């Protein structure tokens, strides 16, 4: 089901096996340095392996996660194999931990598996765009992410209202509710979910 | 602008503009700044301890055989088995040149295993507005291509941005943007500065460059320690001298 879908929930209580496989898992988790913080642990023992077996893996980090997130990230079985940053800037294009001023945040690209039928090699890891909202994640990631893998599904993990996207299945507490339209996935959900609440 | 690379050559950063007075710190910088000194040696066969005293800052610039996909490389496995810790002030900093690899992992094992804590991710930002039809070969692991390196910053113990943009180098030319010394020496971190891997292009006022491929060399440590023998002991570069 190409059209967006998503879960409003705590992605510390629910199920993920329900979801299925993915060839892209993205998350812009809320670290431990407004919102609702995981600890280190709760963050270590998020489900992602159920989510992939072969394919990637995009996880932004900020200050220590740069190196909670590597480690995170090779606790879940990937290895990290690039790195996007993102230049942000203003309407008109000139740039805007405590030692120096953080004009770019970090996105780590994790691999996993044998991921084959993907057009690597196809965008740059430098992302240049204008920042949209306090806290919100630029629209060219998806692109870039929809260049690499065409046509495949894709799961965010912490996602916002507006990250909601085609292809991509959000999961996240700030949503409304659970729209799903995908038959496998609404069934396996009925089955795991009888009465409709994590 | 990442579906305009895609279409046109053009990386996202080929974009960016502008790539008050803070000329008087520059001006104490450089009336504060030692004499350059620079000597040659062979840093794997080289005893690191004979470099003394212990450094304020270190600038570590090794080279990865990356640097070299056109054109002695050293691996990881030799940089993480250098001493850095030996040499460094118990509060110093080093700011270690990763490129876009293994290393940026790597990289802050060796960190962490020489005793800092990363607290700076600086970012060389590579545009290619002199070449857009030039795509570089990948990393076999790589999805993306590859347009930055990354220098990381780190401290141990107790004003300017995180990137760097500048056009990218003509293949074989391995220099760094100079603009990192400005990024060091604007924090006034010390003045015994040191620079491993240095080249005679490199050498410049206030640092101490070491690297095998230097050809002539001034190294005396006696006369170097002079230069912080008391009352120049705890200046930090960016003071008035004392008379
Ligand atoms: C208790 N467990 C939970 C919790 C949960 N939510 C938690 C709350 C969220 C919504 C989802 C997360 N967030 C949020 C804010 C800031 C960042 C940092 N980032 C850096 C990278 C960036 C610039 C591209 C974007 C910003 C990152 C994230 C929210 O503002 N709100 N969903 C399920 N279970
Ligand atoms: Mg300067």
């Amino acid at each position: 089901l190409f059209p967006p879908q998503w879960i409003c929930c705590d992605i510390r209580y629910l199920d993920v096996s329900i979801l299925g496989k993915f060839a892209v898992v993205m998350a812009d988790p809320p670290w431990d340095i407004p919102y609702g913080t995981l600890t280190d642990d709760e963050m270590r023992r998020l489900n992602i392996p159920v989510l992939q077996d072969d394919g990637f893996l995009f996880l932004w980090v900020t200050g220590r996660a740069m190196e909670l997130g590597r480690e995170c990230l090779n606790l879940w079985g990937y290895e990290r194999v690039d790195e996007i940053i993102w230049v942000k800037t203003n309407q008109l294009q000139r740039i805007i931990g405590h030692w120096l001023n953080h004009g770019k945040e970090h996105c780590l690209v994790g691999v996993k598996g044998n991921p084959q039928g993907f057009n690597q090699g196809l965008d740059c890891d430098v992302i240049v765009a204008e920042v949209r909202s306090t806290s919100h994640k630029p629209d060219e990631i998806y692109g870039m992410i929809e260049r690499l893998s065409p046509g495949t599904r894709k799961i965010e993990l912490f996602g916002r209202p507006h990250n909601v996207q085609p292809n991509w299945i959000t999961l996240g507490n700030q949503l409304d509710g659970i729209h799903l339209l995908d038959p496998d996935v609404v069934a396996r959900f009925k089955q795991r979910y009888p009465d409709g609440i994590i | 602008y990442c579906q305009h690379f895609v279409d046109t050559g053009h990386r996202p950063q080929n974009f960016i503009r502008d790539v008050e007075l803070i000329r008087l710190k520059d001006e104490l910088i450089a009336k504060s700044n030692t004499p350059p000194m620079y000597l040659q040696a062979d840093i794997e066969a080289f005893d690191i301890r004979e470099l003394t005293p212990k450094f304020d800052v270190i600038l570590l610039e090794p080279p990865l055989e990356e640097y070299y996909r056109e054109t002695k490389c050293w691996t990881w496995d030799d940089i993480m088995k250098l001493e850095i810790d030996e040499i460094a002030a118990p509060r110093s900093f080093i700011f270690l040149w990763c490129g876009s690899g293994e290393g940026l992992d790597l990289g802050r094992v060796c960190l962490r295993k020489w005793g800092y804590r990363r607290c700076e991710d600086i970012c060389w930002i590579k545009t290619n507005k002199n070449n857009p039809g030039k795509t570089k070969t990948l990393d076999p692991k790589a999805v993306f291509q590859r347009t930055k390196e990354h220098c990381l910053m780190g401290i141990k113990g107790t004003v300017d941005i995180d990137l760097i943009i500048t056009e990218e180098p003509e293949i074989g030319n391995i220099e760094k943007p100079v603009e990192i010394f400005h990024i060091i020496e604007h924090f006034c971190l010390g003045r015994r500065r040191l620079h491993l891997f240095g080249r005679d292009s490199t050498i410049r006022p206030g640092w101490l460059t070491v690297g095998p491929t230097l050809t002539n060399s001034n190294y005396n440590a006696e006369t170097y320690a002079s230069y912080f023998s008391a009352p120049n002991s705890y200046l930090t570069g960016c003071t008035e001298e004392i008379e």
